């Protein structure tokens, strides 16, 4: 390929991105962007696919270094560990009642 | 997935398993995806 | 790499900042057949293969599913229903030396 | 060259089945 | 008698791809090559590309490296394959070709209406 060759004959580098999806756990993934943290307000949360609604407050329960969220005698979620700051948040239901 | 749980403990006893209770925290998960039917230790 | 022996690179168990290249806007020919690039940074795949090869300005359009060529006949051919992206930088400047 | 030996695993090999926190409770 | 015509244009992003369609139904017998110029409000027509009867290609200094002027193998439809258009390339493009004289199939010329190209 000449240094001053014409465009119809110039060299051109090329890369092909070929995709593989076998029968196995997936390995190459797209990045997931995170919103910001809000406390003390009835909000709509999603911690690593764990989704729900309620009021997030701070707590004093102490997980074990490998645990992700708590549960209750009725097997309902009530606490969660934030993926980044590594704190323990309590979840309380959004107020409701009769009139 | 291939999952490995483990635990360490100190003992002073010979030639037999101690009678005790202790749980095993998870240690690693590796997403290989290979059929396994046999294994062997190395020492 | 050389056109005769194109170079294949394996990518697995990481995250593809595809936006870091979708935000380049200084490129010669980038077309992904099989998936719209809008969600390219928002997917999960088992494996990625980067095949690097060198073509001519006229040979740039040769390497495609269904389009033939001398290098396409000899160096490599794409499959009938390839699912992947083709990227080509048609720069004579650095791909070829003086003389 | 010896014959195989056996012994008795009294109560061993209990692992946290998953990554959930529970307190003062009896799970099944 | 319109022997050069331009179409297929529109608006493209920066970093996006486009394709241009210029029709020269009498370009083969001329043996005097096809061009691409572009005019801007307040600017004189400056060449975008130039493809001769042999297939050697020249381009506007702002477009070379990405603009690729090419002829169809059959039914010559000289396209201009580009990617990552820049907001400056927006203009009234055109094709220019010389057409037969009494004895010359060349420099006696005719211009094309042009393709309006908008890069936003
Ligand atoms: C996740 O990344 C954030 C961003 O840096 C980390 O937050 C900082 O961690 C450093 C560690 O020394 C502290 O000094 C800063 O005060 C933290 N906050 C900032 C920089 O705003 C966080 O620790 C990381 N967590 C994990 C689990 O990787
Ligand atoms: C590797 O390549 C990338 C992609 O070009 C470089 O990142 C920038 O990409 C833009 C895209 O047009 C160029 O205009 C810039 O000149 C590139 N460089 C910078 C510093 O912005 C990246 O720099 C390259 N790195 C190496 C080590 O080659
Ligand atoms: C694993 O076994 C399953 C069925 O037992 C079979 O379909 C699969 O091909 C096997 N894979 C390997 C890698 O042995």
């Amino acid at each position: 390929f000449q240094p001053t060759n014409g465009v119809g004959y110039q060299p051109y580098r090329v890369v092909v991105l070929s995709f593989e999806l076998l029968h196995a756990p997936a390995t190459v993934c797209g990045p997931k962007k995170s919103t910001n943290l809000v406390k003390n307000k009835c909000v709509n949360f999603n911690f690593n696919g764990l989704t729900g609604t309620g009021v997030l407050t701070e707590s004093n329960k102490k997980f074990l270094p490998f645990q992700q969220f708590g549960r209750d005698i009725a097997d309902t979620t009530d606490a969660v560990r934030d993926p980044q700051t590594l704190e323990i948040l309590d979840i309380t239901p959004c107020s409701f009642g009769g009139v | 997935y291939f999952k490995i749980y483990s635990k360490h403990t100190p003992i002073n006893l010979v030639r037999d398993l101690p009678q005790g209770f202790s749980a095993l925290e998870p240690l690693v998960d590796l997403p290989i995806g290979i059929n396994i039917t046999r294994f062997q230790t190395l020492l | 790499a050389s056109v005769y022996a194109w170079n294949r690179k394996r990518i697995s168990n990481c995250v593809a900042d595809y936006s870091v290249l979708y935000n380049s806007a200084s490129f010669s020919t980038f077309k992904c057949y099989g998936v719209s690039p809008t969600k390219l940074n928002d997917l999960c795949f088992t494996n990625v293969y980067a095949d690097s090869f060198v073509i001519r300005g006229d040979e740039v359009r040769q390497i495609a599913p269904g389009q033939t060529g001398k290098i396409a006949d000899y160096n490599y051919k794409l499959p009938d229903d390839f699912t992947g992206c083709v990227i080509a930088w048609n720069s004579n400047n650095l791909d070829s030396k003086v003389g | 060259q010896l014959p195989p030996a056996y012994t008795n695993s009294f109560t061993r090999g209990v692992y946290y089945p998953d990554k959930v926190f529970r307190s003062s409770v009896l799970h099944s | 008698q319109v022997k050069l015509e331009e179409s297929g244009g529109g608006s493209v992003q920066a970093g996006g791809s486009l394709r241009l369609i210029c029709t020269a139904p009498g370009l083969t017998h001329n043996n005097c090559g096809l061009d691409w110029y572009r005019r801007a409000p307040g600017k004189e027509r400056e060449f975008v590309s130039s493809i001769s009867a042999d297939g050697t290609t020249s381009y506007a200094d702002s477009v070379k490296g990405r603009f690729t002027i090419s002829k169809d193998k059959v039914e010559d439809t000289v396209y201009l394959q580009m990617n990552s258009l820049k907001p400056e390339d927006t203009a009234i493009y055109s094709c220019k070709t010389a057409f037969p004289y009494f004895g010359n199939s060349c420099v006696l010329d005719y211009w094309g209406q042009g393709t309006s190209v908008t890069v936003s």
